[PDB]
């Protein structure tokens, strides 16, 4: 019964997820793995279904890690879905500062893919700005992809002076 | 709209 | 055509 739950969470079937989660006996099926190690929290957050991820957080789910170290917030920022992002950030504030195997945060992905409202949503909250494994900030990673709107809304923000300070003086690429 | 189609579609005899 | 699909689709066990 694992793969029907993975399908119904990956494609936003809320009533099928309610009928599968009617029995609250075994929670190991709720936080089960995958071939790629994604629990249905990651599946519901990857495709951007806010009501499904809200139901899985109401029934109790753990912010586990991908084999690439990602979280549900990493997938919601990779897709740029602000609704699932707002649902995740209203539950636990300790999910924001989270690193993958490459050392990227969710703000790095949201700035890399050019989603302005996702960057503004993580930026209105405390985003814990940090460098990459290659000592790149999210602003560097936004500038290397010529994403005009996200660096414009970083300029229009209030935390511009904090973003301007941090960079490595030793990297030839990330100046 | 297509994501809404997949969200509201009825699946019998194609499950699992 | 996709709006026609949503208009004519049958929905059971996904309502409300």
């Amino acid at each position: 019964k694992k793969s029907p739950l993975h399908f119904a969470a990956s494609y936003g079937r809320i009533n099928t997820c309610q009928r599968l989660l009617q029995d609250i006996s075994d929670t190991r099926l709720l936080n089960e793995g995958d071939l790629h190690g994604m629990t249905p929290l990651h599946l519901a957050a990857k495709n951007g279904h806010d009501k499904v991820v809200q139901l899985l957080l109401k029934k109790g789910a753990l912010f586990l890690s991908d084999h690439n170290g990602w979280t549900a917030l990493h997938h919601a920022s990779m897709g740029g879905y602000t609704q699932t992002m707002k649902v995740i950030l209203d539950t636990n504030l300790k999910c924001t500062d989270r690193l993958d195997e490459d050392g990227n945060t969710a703000l790095h992905f949201a700035a890399r893919e050019g989603h302005a409202k996702a960057v503004a949503l993580l930026l209105s909250h405390n985003a814990d700005i940090v460098l990459n494994k290659q000592q790149a900030s999210f602003l560097h990673l936004a500038l290397h992809n010529k994403r005009k709107e996200v660096v414009l809304t970083i300029i229009r923000s209030k935390r511009w002076d904090e973003c301007l300070k941090i960079f490595s003086h030793n990297s030839p690429g990330n100046k | 709209l297509i994501k809404l189609i997949i969200q509201k579609m009825e699946i019998i005899s194609e499950t699992e």
